[PDB]
């Protein structure tokens, strides 16, 4: 068992028992960084991440190594995850597509299971029950629940809620709990919405985002305070720091090997993977019902799949005005060859500076051996180009240019307030 | 009418199923998941007929055959055919029992080799090679010997829809198909089952549907056997407690001068305690008699043949010569005989739910009008707080012959609302 | 809600234009969850020989050979 | 306002 968090910086594991504080486990970062979802796989001490300034989705071991992307294809404001365990499907949220997407890590299959959503948020799914939960806080909020394959969507609690960023579940008690950010709470139900209970007033909560629920304590992070508290689940509680100072802090999530144990239908041994091609989804009262990625149609069997491109025709990686990556991520056709890795895999900056295949206009192009540099790399004295043509030949007139009087000149023709001299 | 969504010919006697029922040529309506999945369950197989199985398709959550069929999902590798092509245990990888120690079956099911023919079917496999019921080559009477394999069953499930010797003795066409049974039972017409003599028209219902008991059933229900006595509430009993100074019929019908109780003398050897009065046998077992309990109305069996007491200065001494402890004192209970413990005493009154009686006797207020004289002086049963006067039936209400009297504006309004139109 | 304006489940106004534009600018499905009207026409240079399905541009018709099969 | 920034 660790806590599990996300902040812009990074993504950090942390124990529970406050007396110690090192991580756990190895800090996720990038030199480009926001992270916002989180998930875990224990059966292989993996975790997943999102990162909004890539829109790409990872996973990555406790240890560090082994980092793969799961995909980098139309991902919009990706604002939550969550994984069943035991068909081992992702799901996420889109906040700019305005759906959810659920996808199989045992061959990448992905489908839009809800698509037509104002604002979602938070998603939670409970593969034993079958259920998946999802929070959207436009004007008219509320909070889903669905079958996990992304049907009899209805709203479960839809009175009393302004802003209910995060969701979490008892597993020991089979309650959903959720934040309220507008009237400043947190409640908790059945899984039906029935039974409705409020906690007591949170010292300083005053905008709540990531929710967690392990053993007898809430953990929850809070954009006003930029910190983590703890209060006991059953009513106000002690509310005990936890962290401080955490930036700007996103979801958190209770790791525990022990949680992600069991088996429906869609995993019991004798057979896979509950006889579907492609996905099976569990659904309630011990059930499961099979799926099929986009572009697929459930054959006269309801189980095995075939093509459907009549009503779900073939798609492009990318629209015409783009190059499409040697990874799934699309970017604008002239960032192309401009010397910045912008494709996150080098792709975009390959075999470059050839004929058909030139440099940017705004990059500047070696001489010599094909090779284009950013154009802030030209005659900034530092040999970037392979053949030095990058610090050849560069104005050297400074001119009778200078700085208002106002502001004290250096020898490198940089000017600061007169002020700032023999500090 | 144009039943099972207007597809299908049914017999328009004006009843209807339900919205989620098959409906069936000869009725009986059948739930959606009966349809379709080898199980006949119309009678006459319209919920199977290859018609309708023609173009339905299994639900969603249902495992569907290669024959077209819809088994519910966890029929699916149970080592048992269900599906009748064997298409739900096709592909299923059992794991290998250990043979040193089990028995591997030839349907794949594992099972401890102690339990072969232990002395019943375990495998249930299509071979059905456990139950040969090793050790004994017959089976003894009170039992019919199994035809091919020699287990002990009852002929009592001979055709009764399963395989109770797992050799079809229970289903052999030798016997029930033949003709009717053995000399001592009957056959059921559902199911098609031969049954004991003494199920068949016994009082109760032993078929599934009561055709053991079709109305002609001997004389009555007390009919009883020329060992048994008759009882006017349809209870039979032993003719050995007649007359024996108790109700064993149930009714008093066996504890009555009014068929035959004047002559009851009783067997043998017991004492005759004349004291005693029909509230209480006078004939006493010597088994009891001398034993310390006042058998008699006032224990004149504890004192004609018996030792002397020496009794307790701790304990009531009744005058008469009895000994017994101070609980019995003041209860309404003749505990010495000579009324010693109640005489003098000076009774509390009854308690707030207690009813009193004119001479002074507390009974629960359950037992008020109940047509028993409960307060021995016949109080609970005065006319005055028993009787109930029927309703006035005033102006604005018509009584009616039935006596349930209507409200004045509905004289013979050509709507029945007193019974067989009364009104 | 005014005559120009389709009133939504929700009381909003949005204008007939935008009611199956494709899109649910009312935030809820009312101006999308009724519009079924898009035929199978094609549109530019192209013809559709009448009671053929298929589309064709419009340089091949009487080019001397029957590009639909009949005619 | 709640939007991620
Ligand atoms: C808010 O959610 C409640 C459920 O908690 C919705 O009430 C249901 O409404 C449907 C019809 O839309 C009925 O068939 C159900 O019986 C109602 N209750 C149950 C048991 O679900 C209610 O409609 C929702 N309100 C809004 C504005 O969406
Ligand atoms: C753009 O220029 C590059 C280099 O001249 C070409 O690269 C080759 O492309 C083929 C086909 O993809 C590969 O099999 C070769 O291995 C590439 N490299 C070499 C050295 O042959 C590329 O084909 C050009 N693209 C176009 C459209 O002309
Ligand atoms: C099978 O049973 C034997 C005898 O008890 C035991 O030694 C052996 O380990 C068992 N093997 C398996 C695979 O169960
Ligand atoms: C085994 O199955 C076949 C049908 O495939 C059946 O005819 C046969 O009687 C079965 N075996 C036994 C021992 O009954
Ligand atoms: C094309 O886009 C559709 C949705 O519009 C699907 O996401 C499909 O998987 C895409 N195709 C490829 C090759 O990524
Ligand atoms: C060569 O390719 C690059 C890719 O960024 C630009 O499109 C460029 O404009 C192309 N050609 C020339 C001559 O500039
Ligand atoms: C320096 O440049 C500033 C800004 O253009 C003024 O023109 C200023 O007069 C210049 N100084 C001299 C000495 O020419
Ligand atoms: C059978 O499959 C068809 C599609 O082929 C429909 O989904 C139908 O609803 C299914 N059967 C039932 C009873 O739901
Ligand atoms: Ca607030
Ligand atoms: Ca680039
Ligand atoms: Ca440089
Ligand atoms: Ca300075
Ligand atoms: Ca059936
Ligand atoms: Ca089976
Ligand atoms: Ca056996
Ligand atoms: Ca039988
Ligand atoms: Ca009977
Ligand atoms: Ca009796
Ligand atoms: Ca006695
Ligand atoms: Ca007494
Ligand atoms: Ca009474
Ligand atoms: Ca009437
Ligand atoms: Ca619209
Ligand atoms: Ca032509």
């Amino acid at each position: 068992n660790f806590l599990l968090f996300s902040s812009k910086t990074a993504v950090r594991g942390i124990p529970f028992t406050l007396s110690t504080q090192e991580d756990v486990m190895v800090p996720v970062t990038g030199s480009p960084s926001f992270f916002v979802g989180i998930d875990f796989d224990a059966q292989h001490s993996t975790v997943f991440y999102s990162d909004l300034s890539k829109d790409i989705i990872y996973k990555q071991k406790i240890d560090g190594t082994g980092k793969e992307v799961i995909t980098a294809n139309r991902l919009e404001s990706v604002e939550c995850l969550t994984f069943d365990w035991i068909s081992r499907n992702l799901y996420w949220t889109d906040g700019g597509l305005k759906s959810v997407t659920v996808l199989r890590l045992a061959d990448k299959s992905r489908r839009q299971i809800i698509s037509n959503l104002n604002n979602p948020r938070s998603i939670v799914v409970h593969p034993t029950a079958g259920y998946m939960f999802l929070s959207d806080w436009f004007r008219p909020a509320k909070i889903m629940r669905a079958w996990s394959d992304g049907s009899h969507l209805m709203p479960i609690v839809n009175t009393s809620l302004g802003w209910p960023n995060g969701l979490a579940i008892d597993w020991s008690a089979s309650r959903l709990y959720w934040v309220d950010a507008f009237f400043d709470k947190i409640e908790h139900s059945t899984l039906d919405g029935l039974d409705r209970k409020r906690l007591g007033h949170v010292d300083q909560m005053t905008h709540p985002f990531g929710l967690t629920v392990f053993k007898d304590n809430v953990f929850i992070t809070d954009w006003r305070l930029g910190a983590i508290i703890r209060v006991r689940k059953s009513d106000g509680g002690d509310m005990t720091v936890i962290r401080r100072g955490i930036s700007s802090v996103m979801h958190v999530k209770a790791y525990d090997a022990d949680l992600q144990t069991g088996s429906n239908y869609c995993s019991q041994t004798t057979h896979a993977n509950g006889d579907c091609s492609h996905f099976c989804f569990p659904v309630p009262n011990f059930q499961r019902v099979c799926g099929c990625p986009y572009g697929m149609k459930l054959q006269r069997d309801q189980m095995t799949c075939e093509g459907d491109p009549a009503r779900e025709p073939p798609t492009q990686q990318c629209g015409s005005l783009s190059f499409p990556c040697n990874n799934g991520k699309c970017v604008p056709s002239f960032f192309r060859c401009d010397g910045v890795d912008d494709c996150h895999d080098n792709s975009d900056e390959h075999q470059c500076g050839v004929f058909n295949n030139t440099c940017s206009p705004s990059a500047f192009a070696c001489v010599r051996g094909g090779q284009c540099i950013p154009g802030q790399w030209h005659c900034d004295r530092q040999n970037d180009c392979l053949d030095g043509s990058d610090e050849q030949n560069c104005p050297t007139h400074a001119t009778s240019s200078t700085c208002p009087s106002t502001s004290f000149t250096c020898d490198n023709h940089v000017c600061i307030p007169k002020d700032w001299v023999c500090d | 009418y144009l039943a099972n969504d207007n597809k299908y010919c049914v017999v328009d006697t004006g009843t209807r199923c339900n919205q989620l029922q098959f409906t069936c040529l000869n009725g009986h309506c059948i739930n959606q998941d009966w349809k379709c999945d080898n199980d006949n369950d119309c009678g006459d197989g319209s919920d199977e007929l290859p018609t309708v199985c023609a173009f339905h398709t299994c639900r969603s959550t249902a495992f569907t055959c290669g024959n077209g069929r819809c088994v519910p999902y966890h029929y699916r590798c149970d080592y048992y055919n269900d599906c009748g092509d064997n298409s739900d245990e096709a592909g299923c990888l059992f794991r290998n029992c250990n043979s040193t120690t089990e028995f591997t079956c030839s349907n794949g099911r594992c099972i401890p080799l102690s339990y072969v023919c232990n002395g019943i079917n375990n495998c249930h496999d299509n071979d059905t090679s456990d139950e040969k019921n090793c050790p004994p080559h017959t089976c003894p009477p009170d039992f019919t010997k199994c035809q091919t394999t020699n287990i002990c069953v009852p002929r009592a499930f001979l055709c009764d829809g399963d395989n109770d010797c797992g050799d079809g003795s229970d289903e052999n066409p030798i016997y029930c198909a033949s003709h009717t049974c053995r000399s001592n039972e009957f056959q059921c017409l559902s199911p098609q089952r031969c049954i004991p003599s003494y199920w068949f028209c016994d009082g109760e219902a032993d078929c599934a549907d009561g055709s053991d008991e079709p109305d002609t059933c001997g004389h009555s229900v007390n009919t009883c056997r020329a060992s048994q006595f008759q009882c006017d509430n349809g209870r039979c009993i032993s003719g050995n407690w007649v007359c024996d100074g108790d109700n064993d019929c149930g009714d008093m019908s066996d504890e009555d001068q009014r068929h035959h109780c004047e002559l009851q003398n009783c067997s043998s050897t017991q004492f005759t305690c004349v004291n005693s009065r029909p509230p209480n046998r006078r004939c006493i077992p010597q088994y009891w008699v001398c034993d310390g309990d006042a058998d008699c109305s006032d224990a004149l069996d504890e004192l004609q043949n018996c030792t002397m007491r020496t009794c307790s200065a701790g304990e009531f001494s009744c005058a008469n010569g009895r000994c017994v402890r101070q609980s019995f004192r003041c209860d309404r209970r003749n505990d010495c005989g000579d009324y010693s413990d109640e005489r003098g005493c000076s009774y509390p009154p009854c308690h707030a739910n207690q009813f009193t009686c004119q001479n002074g006797r507390c009974i629960p207020r359950f037992f008020v009008c109940d047509e028993d004289n409960d307060c021995g002086d016949g109080s609970d049963e005065q006319e005055h707080l028993c009787h109930t006067p029927e309703p006035t039936c005033p102006l604005h209400q018509f009584r009616c012959d039935n006596g349930h009297c209507i409200e004045m504006g509905r004289v013979c309004n050509h709507v029945d609302d007193c019974s067989d139109n009364s009104d | 809600c005014s005559p120009t304006h389709f009133l939504c489940d929700n009381g909003n106004c949005i204008y007939k234009a935008w009611i199956c534009d494709g899109d649910n600018d009312c935030r809820d499905m009312s101006d999308e969850k009724d519009c079924p009207t898009q035929p199978f026409h094609c549109p530019s240079t192209q013809w559709q020989c009448p009671g053929y399905s298929t589309c064709i541009n419009l340089s091949a018709l009487c080019d001397g050979v029957f590009d639909c099969p009949n005619g | 306002x709640n939007x991620x920034x």
